[PDB]
């Protein structure tokens, strides 16, 4: 079976039914019907939906073949994480809005890995964020964590 | 079955129990079970009161690295009462008094200076050789690898040489002999090498079943593997847990006669007594070590015991014990 | 412009020392850092074959103080020499004994 | 009898069981070679061993599980004019034992004059000793700080909980009798351990006995209330009872309201308090007899390994001097603080009382393992072999402060000793009804 997904912009993507059932939310809406006419998405960009669909596609295909391998999968995942910052951000929001656990773990692991071995003056530089602590609060939190600075 | 025919029953049971204990304390990853080892270990305490002509006491020679030294000496003839704390370090009486600085065995991993198996050996050494004996408690890999043992030996040697109550009438100098067994043989050899080009003069060395090795499997490892309470798996684990990660057995601390090691010819080295048990797994290396000395131009008397194994100097119920003791007594009191 | 839930999802998979360092970057991250689930997971990382429930133990530890004070008071110095070492049952017994004794020390009559 | 060679070596093997031991060793070896690394990991961390000197029993246990005097002296390096001080102290003791007062007074003065330039621990030991001899010539919070500055009480308390816990597994009602409540800093850990157990946290009853309040207050009530509140905060049944008494000779078996032995288990605890009874003629014996009448499952004793109950005063002086000098030497590395000063003052007071109070007033009369064991063996008490677990716990304890250095636990004959390297200082053990 083929499912038509409609992005917010208006691009249409043809997907394998199986691939669609990888999303438990889409599967749940499909059992509840009212989805045979089309499954629209309110907040989802066509480019990010396309990237997630390629990910689920490849994964599903690999899984089916094996049932009928892990190194190739790992290589593909490492090759699909060669993007910048803001694209990973749009991908995490999309993964949350659609609930695809495996992609969420991969993206959270990549963000965790980049912020590995970083200090308070480094993470701030990477994300350009505002430290909003008062001097007293900052010294108190630093003192609570002083064991980590040795 | 073969092991029950070459040694008595008590030595067999002792060595077998040690072998089992250190089997169950080994770990493939490389870590060592320290707490259970210290539990299963049997230690003793110093006793200032004379016991068959031998008292003893602990000396905290170094405090930064908890380097302790247990000193033994003969009981005092002119003192009927037990020596007091003040009298413990009184200068010795006699023209020449030897001082044996002893290092115990245990493949840099087992036992300690206050262990009973070595306390008894030091007491017997004092009794038969009639001289002072200082037992050094060096640090033990794998928690503290190379080169902390040679440093501890060197510091203890400096402390022994720097004393005043341990001296000689004829030359106002200390007559120091370095001795060791198993791993202590290697430590004694390295500290003697260091002293050779430092100023301290050493009289001699007493290497007992020294622990040397290399990469190329000799011809006594294959056949003897797992026959006399000694295997090769352990021979690799102990060398791996001692040398620095990312190093082979051709390191100089493992094989002095290596292409990277400095030649012994042209440098000062003292006389030495190499005792080699024929039935030990490491019989081709110890003998090779003696030959390296022989071609290096240094004096060495080889004592090949054709029917001895490891641990032949822990119980007095054999014939090799008396022999070795007599040779050391004639080599120290010469 | 990150939210709260996603910060927790990201930080679920970070190591102890890095999470402690990250606790001092900003307010939202500081607030996310004390959620006892993260420290519970970091403390029960190597606890194989404990012998009691993970809920009962959780109740007791929350009664006595928490997990941030159990891994940054006794577990840390005890693991300072050898980092790569799994914590058995003895580590749990010792650390909880010290934590309960400290709670008694701070207790008021 | 026992093999001479093995005995001096450090092992207890009968001469009629050598062959048996050998055979067991061979079987154990083959079995260990048959199994893989898992077998060894199992014996490394899971199993426990009791009394390794007994090769027979130890080997048997392993097989079944796999297939289901002496005076120690430590000369320190910090000594440049220490002989003059020790000599003077000995001279003072000798003059006190020879009846001469003027000599002793002059000697004391000289000691102070030579002790004013000494540094390190020698200054404190010599000053406190000189004060003690001055008191002798004239008649012819501290604990909390000490517990927070020394491992002695912490190690004793933890080893005691481990022993009682190992003697309370698989029971229901547990009663505990404590001969020294003090602050009740040992019971928290025991309560949690009895809570996070397998089978359910059983009912916990506690009866503590303490010395008469000197300020007419209520300390046992505060400890009981704190313990009950923490109990509830931990979810375990708990009954408290406090008692006030002078010594331990007045304690009776009826004045304790005991339940039938057939429906409960009783455990007796003592941490540095038994050596206070030796001064009354018949005391220790009476208390031992009442304890026997109580029929408990374990009796935990923690003591100081030193002979100070000797008749001759000179011997006492010498022994105490060296023991306290090594004790003071063991606290010179920690930085200047308040707990350290408080502990030093406490030690000083202890030393002064010892070298100034005689007769029954003197309560600091210690003994060694051998003596204590002989006293216990005359009444019908057998030893209780601690295991590797307690050893490991103590090890970790010492490793938490100052990167585990100086103090070292040594197991000997089924008892543990925490000592400064090779000098035993604290000896903990457990006994039971023979
Ligand atoms: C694993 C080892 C190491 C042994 C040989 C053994 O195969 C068995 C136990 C060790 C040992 C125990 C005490 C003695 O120091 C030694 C020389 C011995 O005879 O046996 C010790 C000897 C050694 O340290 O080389």
């Amino acid at each position: 079976k083929k499912i038509v997904l409609k992005s917010s912009d208006g691009e249409s993507f043809e997907v394998e039914e199986a691939v669609a059932l990888e999303s438990q939310t889409i599967a749940h809406m499909v059992e509840d019907d009212c989805v045979d006419n089309g499954v629209p998405l309110p907040n989802v960009t066509s480019k990010i939906l396309a990237k997630v669909i390629e990910y689920c596609k490849r994964h599903v295909e690999a899984a089916a073949s094996k049932a009928e391998s892990d190194d190739d999968l790992k290589a593909w995942d490492a090759d699909f994480m060669k993007i910048d910052q803001a694209t990973l951000f749009e991908l995490i929001l999309a993964a949350n809005y659609l609930n695809i656990k495996n992609l969420l773990d991969l993206t959270c692991q990549t963000v965790a890995d980049m912020i590995k071995g970083k200090t308070p003056e480094e993470i701030r530089t990477t994300f350009n964020i505002k430290n909003d602590f008062t001097p007293e609060e900052e010294e108190e939190v630093r003192r609570e964590n002083q064991w980590a600075f040795e | 079955i073969e092991s029950r025919t070459v040694v008595p029953l008590n030595t067999w049971v002792l060595i077998s129990n040690f072998k089992v204990a250190y089997n169950i304390l080994r770990r493939p990853d490389g870590t060592f079970n320290r707490h259970l080892a210290e539990y299963l270990d049997r230690k003793v305490t110093a006793n200032a009161n004379p016991v068959d002509g031998v008292f003893s006491f602990d000396v905290l020679i170094d405090r930064r690295i908890n380097l302790l030294s247990r000193v033994y000496r003969p009981a005092y003839a002119d003192q009927e009462q037990p020596p007091s704390i003040l009298d413990l370090e009184k200068p010795v009486d006699g023209d020449i008094v030897p001082v044996i600085l002893f290092f115990h065995g245990g493949s840099f991993a087992h036992s300690s200076a206050n262990s009973a198996i070595y306390d008894t050996l030091c007491r017997r050494l004092v009794g038969l050789c009639k001289c002072v004996v200082v037992s050094v408690n060096y640090r033990r890999a794998p928690e503290n690898p190379y080169p902390c043992a040679y440093d501890d030996g060197w510091i203890a040697l400096n402390w022994v040489n720097s004393r005043s109550w341990l001296k000689s009438k004829k030359d106002s100098k200390v007559h120091i002999f370095l001795a060791g067994d198993s791993s202590g043989g290697n430590i004694a050899h390295n500290v003697a090498l260091r002293a050779g080009e430092s100023g301290i003069d050493v009289l001699g060395n007493i290497l007992l079943n020294p622990m040397f090795g290399g990469n190329e499997r000799t011809e006594s490892e294959k056949s003897l593997d797992g026959k006399y309470f000694v295997t090769v798996r352990d021979r690799d684990w102990y060398w791996k847990a001692f040398l620095p990660e990312g190093e082979d057995r051709e390191h100089p601390a493992c094989n002095p006669f290596s292409p990277r090691g400095k030649s012994l010819e042209g440098v000062s080295f003292p006389k030495s007594l190499v005792v080699v048990a024929g039935l030990d797994l490491i019989r081709d290396w110890q003998l090779a070590y003696a030959e390296g000395l022989k071609k290096a131009g240094q004096e060495v008397k080889l004592m090949h015991l054709e029917k001895a194994t490891v641990g032949f100097y822990l119980l007095p119920n054999n014939n090799h014990f008396h022999n070795v003791m007599d040779e050391i007594s004639a080599f120290v009191n010469a | 412009n990150l939210d709260e839930n996603l910060v927790y999802e990201v930080l679920k998979h970070v190591d102890a020392k890095t999470l402690a360092m990250s606790s001092c970057v900003s307010k939202i991250w500081h607030k996310t850092a004390q959620d006892e689930r993260l420290w519970e997971l970091i403390c029960t990382r190597h606890w194989t074959n404990i012998g009691c429930g993970q809920n009962q133990l959780r109740s007791v530890v929350l009664a006595l103080g928490g997990f941030r004070r159990l891994h940054s008071l006794y577990l840390w110095p005890l693991s300072k020499p050898n980092p790569r070492a799994r914590f058995g049952k003895d580590e749990l017994k010792l650390t909880l004994s010290l934590l309960s004794i400290r709670y008694y020390k701070k207790m008021s009559f | 009898m026992d093999d001479e060679l093995l005995a001096v070596l450090g092992y207890k093997v009968r001469s009629s069981e050598m062959a048996e031991v050998a055979l067991k060793l061979e079987q154990l070896e083959t079995m260990m070679s048959n199994v893989q690394e898992d077998g060894l990991s199992h014996l490394a961390t899971d199993t426990v061993h009791y009394n390794p000197s007994e090769l027979y029993s130890w080997l048997d246990n392993m097989l079944s599980e796999l297939n289901p005097s002496t005076r120690s002296v430590i000369l320190v390096d910090s000594q440049e004019n220490g002989v003059r001080l020790v000599h003077a102290l000995m001279a003072c003791a000798e003059a006190i034992q020879q009846n001469n007062l003027t000599l002793a007074e002059a000697l004391v003065k000289q000691i102070g004059c030579l002790a004013v330039s000494q540094a390190g621990a020698m200054r404190k030991v010599a000053t406190y000793f000189a004060e003690a001899l001055a008191r002798r010539i004239y008649r012819l919070t501290l604990q909390m700080h000490f517990y927070e500055t020394c491992p002695y009480l912490k190690f004793a308390h933890f080893t005691a909980n481990q022993a009682i816990l190992e003697a309370f597994e698989g029971k229901k009602r547990v009663h505990v009798i404590d001969f020294s409540m003090n602050q009740g800093l040992q019971w928290p850990a025991l309560m949690q351990a009895l809570a996070l157990r397998e089978g359910g946290p059983p009912t916990f009853r506690l009866t503590g006995i303490g010395p008469p309040a000197p300020d007419n207050s209520d300390h046992l009530h505060e400890v009981g209330c704190k313990l009950a509140q923490l109990a509830e905060a931990i979810h375990v049944e708990f009954e408290y009872r406090g008692f006030v008494a002078n010594s331990l000779a007045d304690l009776d078996a009826s004045m304790l309201e005991l339940r039938p032995s057939d429906t409960e288990a009783v455990a007796v605890n003592s941490v540095f308090e038994l050596h206070k009874l030796l001064g009354r003629p018949g005391g220790i014996e009476k208390v031992l007899g009442v304890v026997k009448q109580i029929k408990p499952v374990i009796f935990t004793v923690v003591e100081q390994e030193s002979n100070h109950n000797g008749p001759v005063f000179l011997d006492r002086f010498t022994e105490s001097l060296h023991y306290y000098s090594t004790l003071f030497d063991s606290l010179e590395g920690v930085p200047n603080s308040q707990d350290k000063v408080m502990s030093e003052v406490y030690l000083g007071k202890q030393i002064c009382n010892l070298v100034a109070c005689e007769g029954p007033d003197r309560v600091e009369r210690h003994e060694t393992l051998s003596q204590w064991g002989n006293r216990f063996g005359s009444s019908g008490l057998a030893p209780a072999h601690l295991g590797s677990n307690a050893f490991k716990q103590a090890s970790m304890l010492l490793s938490v402060f100052n990167s585990g250095q100086g103090y070292r636990v040594e197991e000997s004959n089924g008892c543990l000793m925490l000592g400064w390297h090779t000098r035993p200082l604290i000896t903990t053990s457990a006994w039971k009804l023979s």
